[PDB]
């Protein structure tokens, strides 16, 4: 099953043998072993084939490479010419306008209905979204693309039959497609021309004077490709549309100033980067990278100008130039063209923009693709910098780790009581008795004389060897490497010359974690104690080569299966244990912080940052420095050799990258147990590598730091997000000093304080880059978020340009596919300020998808057609629009709520989703469609489902596709899992258990779901069920060998007999739905009622006549009512008789704006707003059941049947031990008061105190977005409640009769259950 | 006879009572002799804090550093004799004091291998940091004129000569440093490139009173095209500042000035 | 009743006499006491001085040092630690950096 | 008057032995207030002593292993 | 008179007898200084071993790092 988009890194050594094959010529590989070894049976035929021989009769013998041809091919193809694909995407584009315009309504029907809508109303607004979709430069192309796109995806899926060739000719281009292969025809007179009169493309492979005669009489020429460049370049037409579109929709909302840069601006910015590309071919990415940092420095300079404020402007315009000036001098360019091939980054530095836009603008830079990856330039990038002497200081080493050991005592001296009971000499430590014996621990000011002597405190194993309860880690389905004994035979066996004596059977984690005789974690402590991994047979460790990335090429590494699961044990080890007296993310932003508090911890305040990169350390880390470190690791836990096994292992192993279709050079069967080293292999790696041993390596900088802060006398703050550290000073100032010199003070300290902490660090053998490393003072970018004086910058592009009607959700279901346009809508439209472009954007692309699965599913066979199977009559577009606009709870397709734009925590599902249903209905002239539309007809579901889905319906078509994997999950672990620990927790009477435990959950009453759904999770059968998933794409389903092992019957039939039943469930409509329920709802008008009765007759058998209480909340937009006071008015509903409502308020402050005040969102104001594994488990269990139900005898009769499974300790003994967010910038929160004191006697209740408050400022917020700050003729809210949707809550308990009647003390083995 | 054996008994007596008495003196003497001879001793304890303080820290000191490097470290004559092998520093960790090392350093006579000499390079290149200069850019006269060229627009206009003559100016009197943060500055404000360009001329100090530089050309040819519109007669008293940025002489003789 | 006073002024003077004795020999043990005890004080006082100098020394130094890694500590180091338990050498083939 | 004489004799005898034994009762006395009073930092001296002397000696077992 | 020498030669006896006594203490008391001074003599033999050690210590640091 190809993928729609791309997942794998760009390589085309392959493509050498095909071009062999047929005859060409084309150097893309650097192993000269591909220029004569033998062909495959595949690929070698094609001197057989009749097309592609026409195809090729009459170009020449020489290629292109593909790097300088693909911009070529971006702007020279457009649809027009003749397409073997016969339902055209273009054909169905009228419908999807339609509907973006039918979402440009309601949305605003339902806007207005709420309160929000807008003071400034304008006639044409239809109009001008309809000429924007219209009028956009990338439409035709993406249509034409994404034909494309489904014909090579039809032709991979053969590609073993004569249905694996595909042609299209197109004006001036021509493809051919042949089973992973692509061949692009293209005139010579599109390619730039070099000085010497060749083409810049071809002068890295050929002479002059050889390719002149070789074209003679030729105007066409060739280019092989693999089938995933067409990928990409679809990727990016897409892209590059949502882009311009929500530029130009932006444009319709605030004419006077968007957020968005423009839609003119960035045209030539692609236009700039294809020419730079066309030119300088896979190398001009160089050049490309720097458009993220020059944004940075722009938006720095939108502020207060400082002297040093304009230096990482100065840097990166230097640096740019340096890179240009180099990468040229060889290529021998054309005066004309050396002028043109200056204007990326001369347009990007002569930009005049506000913050905010060049923050969006930030977001595009995988917009013009990736780079061709090498396996020899990957390895020596870094073989150069890990194999090289280092200089060390033993006296900073030795402070170190002083630090280390008084940030170890320190933490566990502010917890668990004070002090750890010392058992060591009293001598050696003259100084540290006095604070011992009155149980004291000393401030830092002093600690300057005495720091030598915590060298000298020793302890027992303060940690323990436990607390590991997600045996998920070790079953991830990730990447291990081959043993030693067969490393060669993860390559082709015909690139190779000879067959490898020694073939492997697996390589996939869950399959060698299924057939693991003996596990345990002891174990693995046992493997790992006794140096099991420096065994001759587990010394491999492979790398492979990274994802999309702009950069030349970087690699991860793998290592064999025992040995991974001793760093996965070790990273979760010391995840719990330590890693916790080095706090990693500290981000605050200090400006919308309150005095009295700041200054406290400081000991005015003001504060300055620096950002140094933490990735680079990786590779410089050496054993003479962390030696000390891992001991005092090992000695804190019970371990011995556990925490030094890369630095003992890594050394002794041979560094390759596994490339299929390339091995490492000089590689013969004699030379096979001793190859040799040479462009792509080496054996002394002394560094790290990426992503092991993070943990330590992060503490050992914490650390650092912390030894910079005793020695220069300054308070200091580090976070860690990512590849990135930030590390803020704050200096703490007399007052009475202006406001210019106080941040100049600042800046001072902070650069004394980065040349302090770059001398000590390169002092331990790390070097920082002075011309990379830059103080800023009220800019600080970290993580997910960036502040310019604490004001939030918005990025929505990020997300929004994502956006496709094709993505990768499980045999391409449709659900899926809207589901995920609706959380990228969700999440982009929780940033910026705009509304209307991501929606039109998920509007266009919803329809799309919707046509795209019924006329070209790969799943079912060519021309099948999923609307004319199941209706029997051609999809209208009535049938799909009223289909969308059900909300998916109650069995639509609806994934876009509106009351998203306010919140995103939702309290009720349901109520909500009726408001919706019943509020668009309302819209059109159809109001008598509510009743048999949300009736339906229930479903067959046990009571295993509803404990894991407790707020929902019992109706087929709200269902997914979990189930089905977790039976096939089941299945599999049946017939092979000789584990022989997954055995015990997976017996024969596992599903009577699990079935019969959670049927009493549901026997209480009244029956709380809620309930049960929490306390099922900690019962063995919660266990079994979180282990149970695991899958998660569907490649696994059909590559996977042991799964399809279990004959019966195959699952590609039963897939499409699945996909075949939902596509009729829905779009059907009045046949599958009862009367009774009808006719059982009529007359209620109130949404909780209709709530409370559709979870009353769903279920009915597993609810026979015990009400259900817990589940059903109110609708907040039906529960409140906004009036929208100004300062001469007085509240019409105030002056009428009680009227509880909560007050909205206007402060006036406004401490920061940037660049004006003109907005509300561009300001902001003063604001406001050891014990074991299973003991935890057990102890929470007993506490939440014991609170439950309290007025009965029976909470010891009922606690032991569950904590006999658990723990080892009887009742009576753990009797002793025993958000809603918002989807809008917070920015406008800092300007408003919010009184809900006024309320009254509140109306517990039925009022959910956390989102009213956010109801309230999105209110605010959406109602005057577009309008000038001192335009806002309103002053204060009053958002009133109507009683009719608000009751109180009595206080009730949970009455159990009965007992589980039912044995677990057969769960006696270790791990995720019970334990000694 | 009794009376008289009785006197000589009690004198006996009375004598060796007063022999007693003078023991029990001598004792006493020798007594109190000890007690006043132990006062040395009595203040020896206060100069051993001090030692047992530098000794516990010399003790965690080198303990650390033994403990850090390997089994097998090496001596100096051990890797005095490797050096002599090729470059190839000894296996394990060998130790040097940082003045010996750099000394050695310059004194380029016993073949000191390159690699170790790169790593106290890189070591010592740290030092010289402080807050100022941290971060600090070096620019040159190339860079300083390629920075200046990226913000005038098109190519060939007068005042990319003007821009020349700045850098080489700037470049004659050592002010490149004043000179790019007067342009940055006047960049800052909103201005225009070409007025940044022109406040420098008329602000710097040494443009000032500055006689404009003199470039020979064989014909109009060489001069570009954006230029051609730009041509004066020579003034008898041409003044950098007041606008003549050059002067282009011909060879028959013909003289003709540029200004913006 | 005079051979009886003669008796006991002879068992009197035979008791003052031991008496005596034994304080003349407690005399001269607290003397060699005395003597033997304050003998090496000086020697003690002299080298308590040198030890504190050589040790101050000893630390100021060891600032100006300066250490340069090497490719053998690590197998040096996983050497020891199979030879410190099970303490065969590790199995063939041999490590990096054998020496 | 002889025997009155030496009754006399006989009781500043016994006075004078009395004063000697009290005498000795105070420096033996004198004698364990000193020795109470000394013995304590010499021993903490020795002990301080002792522990150096075995850290040093351990510090050079670990170092004579590297030669 | 007889009764008088007799009296007087009682009190000379239990006097002489308490002065033994309490020279016998006085000698047990004085025999305790052994135990209180050998330690003296220890710490002051360690000294010369530890004086020892650091002057190795000392000659093996010039042994390893290079110097001048
Ligand atoms: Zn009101």
């Amino acid at each position: 099953y190809p993928d729609a988009r791309l997942s794998s890194p760009i390589v085309l050594d392959q493509c050498d043998l095909v071009t062999r094959a047929c005859g060409l010529y084309s150097s893309y590989s650097l192993n000269p072993q591909l220029r004569n070894c033998k062909l495959p049976k595949h690929i070698y035929r094609l001197k057989y084939d009749v097309t592609v021989t026409k195809f090729l009769s009459d170009v020449p013998v020489a290629t292109l490479p593909i790097d300088f041809i693909v911009p070529i091919l971006l702007k020279a193809l457009s649809g027009n010419g003749f397409c073997p694909v016969e339902p055209r995407c273009q054909q169905f584009l009228d419908e999807i306008i339609k509907y973006t315009m039918q979402d440009a309504l309601f949305l605003k029907y339902y806007l207005k209905n709420v309160g929000a809508q807008e003071d400034c109303v304008d006639d044409h607004f239809q109009e001008k979204i309809l000429s924007s979709i219209q009028g956009n430069e990338f439409l035709h192309q993406m249509f034409f693309w994404y034909d494309l796109a489904i014909l090579t995806r039809r032709g991979r899926l053969n590609r073993g039959n004569s249905r694996s060739t595909w042609f299209v000719h197109d004006d001036l281009i021509d493809i051919l497609g042949y089973g992973d292969y692509v061949f692009w025809k293209i005139p010579i007179s599109l390619l730039p021309l070099n000085t010497q009169g060749i083409p810049h493309a071809a002068m890295d492979w050929y002479q002059t004077s050889v390719f002149k005669e070789a074209v003679q009489g030729h105007t066409h020429i060739v280019s092989v490709s693999t089938a995933d460049v067409l990928i990409m370049c679809k990727d990016l037409i897409t892209c590059r549309f949502n882009t311009t579109l929500i530029s130009k929709i932006a444009e319709v909302e605030d004419p006077v100033c968007s957020d968005y840069p423009n839609f003119k601006i960035v045209s030539m910015l692609y236009q700039s980067g294809d020419y730079l590309l066309s030119i300088l071919g896979s190398d001009g990415y160089k050049i490309i990278k720097f458009l993220e940092p020059l944004c940075l420095a722009k938006i720095q300079l939108c502020s207060k100008y400082t002297e040093r404020k304009g230096r990482f402007l100065t840097q990166m315009h230097l640096a740019v130039n340096h890179t240009l000036e180099e990468i040229t001098e060889i290529r021998a360019l054309k005066p004309s063209q050396a002028h043109k091939i200056r204007e990326f980054h001369r347009t990007l530095i002569r930009l005049e923009m506000t913050p905010q836009q060049l923050c969006e603008l930030f977001s595009i830079q995988k917009h013009w693709g990736h780079p061709v990856l090498h396996s020899e330039t990957a390895i020596q990038k870094v073989k150069k910098h890990a194999t090289v002497l280092k200089a060390l200081r033993p006296i900073v080493i030795f402070e170190t780790y002083c630090v280390f050991k008084y940030s170890i005592a320190k933490h566990y001296f502010d917890s668990q009581g004070s002090w750890y009971s010392v058992t060591s000499d009293r001598n050696l430590t003259p100084g540290l008795n006095s604070y011992i014996k009155r149980n004291q621990f000393p401030p830092l000011p002093m600690i300057k004389e005495l720091l030598w002597e915590f060298y000298h405190l020793d302890h027992p194993p303060l940690f323990s060897t436990k607390i590991i309860s997600d045996l998920s880690i070790f079953i991830k389905d990730r990447a291990t490497a081959v043993e030693r004994t067969c490393w060669d035979a993860v390559f082709e066996p015909n690139v190779l010359g000879y067959n490898p004596p020694h073939k492997f059977s697996t390589k996939r984690v869950p399959e060698q974690f299924l057939e693991q005789e003996n596990f345990s974690i002891e174990n693995v402590l046992s493997y790992a104690q006794k140096l099991e991994y420096l065994l001759p047979q587990y010394r491999n460790f492979s790398f492979s080569l990274k994802e999309k990335e702009l950069n030349v090429g970087r690699t991860f590494g793998k290592l064999p299966y025992p040995t991974r699961n001793v760093q996965t044990l070790c990273e979760a080890l010391l995840a719990d244990g330590l890693a916790k007296a080095f706090p990693s993310n500290m981000m605050v932003v200090t400006e919308r912080e309150q005095k009295e508090s700041l200054l406290h911890q400081a000991s005015t305040v003001r504060g300055s940052s620096f950002v140094t990169d933490l990735e680079k350390y990786n590779l410089a880390f050496r054993y003479e420095f962390t030696a000390p470190f891992i001991e005092y690791c090992n000695r804190c836990y019970g371990v011995k050799n556990v925490f030094n096994w890369m630095h003992y292992t890594i050394p002794q192993c041979y560094m390759h990258v596994s490339d299929y279709y390339n091995p490492p050079h000089n590689l013969t069967l004699e030379n096979r147990n001793n190859p040799p080293e040479g462009p792509s292999s080496y054996r002394g790696h002394m560094g790290g590598i990426e992503g092991l041993q993070q943990k330590l390596w992060t503490s050992i900088s914490c650390a650092q730091i912390s030894l910079v802060e005793i020695k220069t006398g300054f308070k200091l703050r580090s976070a860690v997000m990512g590849d990135n550290q930030c590390i803020t000073v704050l200096s703490v100032f007399p007052l009475e000093t202006d406001a210019d010199e106080q941040e100049q003070s600042a800046e001072d300290n902070a650069a004394r304080v980065a040349a302090s902490l770059a001398k000590v660090t390169s002092a331990c053998g790390i070097f920082l880059k002075p011309d990379e490393t830059f103080v800023h003072s009220g800019f600080i970018y970290f993580g997910k978020k960036q502040y310019l004086n604490g004001v939030q910058l918005p990025q929505s592009l990020k997300t929004a340009t994502r956006m496709a009607p094709l993505s990768d959700a499980i045999f391409d279901d449709l659900q899926g596919t809207l589901a995920s346009i609706g959380t990228a809508f969700e999440r982009s439209i929780s940033e910026t300020r705009h509304i209307f472009p991501c929606r039109i954007t998920a509007a266009f692309h919803t329809f799309f998808s919707v046509r795209i699965l019924q006329y070209h599913h790969l799943g079912f066979n060519k021309g099948f057609d999923l609307g004319q199977l199941t209706l029997g009559k051609p999809l209208d577009f009535g049938t799909i629009s009223l289909a969308l606009a059900v909300p998916q709870v109650l069995g639509g397709l609806s994934f876009l709520n509106p009351e998203k734009c306010f919140y995103r925590n939702l309290g009720d599902p349901v109520t909500s989703g009726l408001f919706q249903l019943k509020t668009y209905l309302r819209m059109i002239e159809m109001d008598d469609l509510f009743l048999p539309l949300i009736a339906k007809n229930p479903g067959n579901c046990t009571a295993i489902d509803f404990v894991l889905n407790p707020s929902g319906l019992n109706v087929p078509g709200s269902q997914d596709l979990t189930s089905f994997l977790r039976q096939i999950v089941r299945r599999t672990i049946t017939l092979s899992a000789k584990n022989k620990l997954i055995n015990t927790l997976f017996h024969a009477s596992a599903d009577f258990e699990d079935e019969m435990v959670c049927k009493w959950l549901l026997s209480s009453t009244p029956v709380m779901s809620r309930f049960a759904a929490d306390i099922f999770s900690r019962t063995p059968s919660g266990k079994r069920l979180q282990i149970l998933g695991y899958l998660e794409g569907t490649r696994t389903l059909l590559a996977s060998k042991i799964i399809n092992n279990n004959t019966e019957t195959p699952v590609l039939d039963r897939l499409r007999k699945i996909t075949l039943q939902r596509w009729s469930l829905w779009f059907s409509y009045l046949d599958h739905c009862d009367n009774i329920l009808a006719e059982a709802l009529t007359q209620i008008t109130c949404t909780v009622d209709l709530a409370q009765i559709l979870r009353e007759y769903s279920w009915a058998h597993i609810l026979e006549g015990r009400p259900l209480i817990g589940a059903t909340l109110p609708c907040m937009i039906e529960q409140f009512k906004v009036v929208w006071l100004k300062p001469y008015e007085q509240c019409p509903q105030c002056s009428n008789a009680g009227k509880p409502f909560v007050s909205v308020a206007v402060k006036k402050h406004i401490v920061s704006a940037w660049p004006n005040a003109s907005r509300i969102s561009w300001t902001i104001g003063d604001g406001i707003p050891c014990p074991s594994a299973a003991l935890r488990e057990a102890i929470e269990l007993a506490s939440r059941l014991t609170w439950v139900t309290q007025g009965s005898s029976n909470s010891d009769l009922l606690i032991k049947p569950f904590l006999e499974a658990r723990v080892n300790l009887s009742v009576q003994e753990i009797l002793q031990m025993t958000s809603f967010m918002a989807n809008r910038m917070s920015n406008s929160a800092t300007r408003l008061i919010v009184s809900t004191n006024t309320l009254g006697e509140f109306s517990d209740s039925n009022i959910i105190f956390q989102n009213v408050i956010n109801y309230a400022v999105a209110l605010f917020d959406i109602k005057f977005r577009n309008t000038e700050a001192t335009d806002i003729q309103y002053n204060r809210a009053h958002l009133h409640l109507t009683k009719c949707c608000t009751r109180e809550v009595p206080a009730q308990y949970l009455t159990y009769t009965s007992t589980l009647d039912l044995d677990l003390t057969r769960y006696r083995e270790n791990e995720l259950i019970y334990d000694n | 006879h009794s009376f008289e054996e009785v006197v000589q008994t009690l004198a006996s007596l009375a004598t060796v009572v007063q022999q007693q008495t003078i023991a029990s003196e001598s004792l006493e003497q020798r007594i109190t002799s000890l007690e006043n001879g132990l006062k040395p001793v009595y203040d020896m304890a206060k100069t051993i804090s001090s030692l047992n303080r530098v000794c516990a820290e010399m003790v965690a000191k080198y303990d650390l550093l033994v403990m850090t490097t390997g089994r097998a470290t090496a001596t100096a004559a051990a890797t005095e004799a490797y050096w002599a092998e090729h470059g190839q520093p000894p296996p394990g960790p060998s130790l040097y004091e940082e003045s010996a090392i750099r000394g050695k350093i310059e004194s380029r006579d016993e073949t000191v291998p390159q690699s170790v000499r790169e790593a106290f390079n890189n070591l010592d290149s740290t030092t010289s940091l402080t807050e100022e200069n941290f971060g600090k850019p070096d620019i040159s006269a190339k860079d300083l004129r390629n920075i200046m060229y990226d913000h005038l627009p098109g190519f060939g206009t007068a005042f990319h000569q003007l821009v020349q003559v700045i850098c080489k100016l700037g470049k004659d009197s050592n002010s490149l440093d004043i000179i790019h943060a007067e342009f940055q500055a006047s960049l800052a404000e909103g201005d225009s490139p070409q007025c940044a360009l022109i406040q420098i001329t008329k602000r710097v100090p040494i443009f000032q009173d500055a006689a404009p530089p003199v470039i020979h050309i064989r014909s109009r040819g060489d001069i570009p095209r954006a230029c051609q519109k730009s041509l004066r007669p020579v003034p008898p008293s041409p003044k950098i500042d007041r606008g003549w940025v050059c002067v282009f002489q011909l060879q028959d003789g013909k003289t003709l000035g540029l200004k913006i």
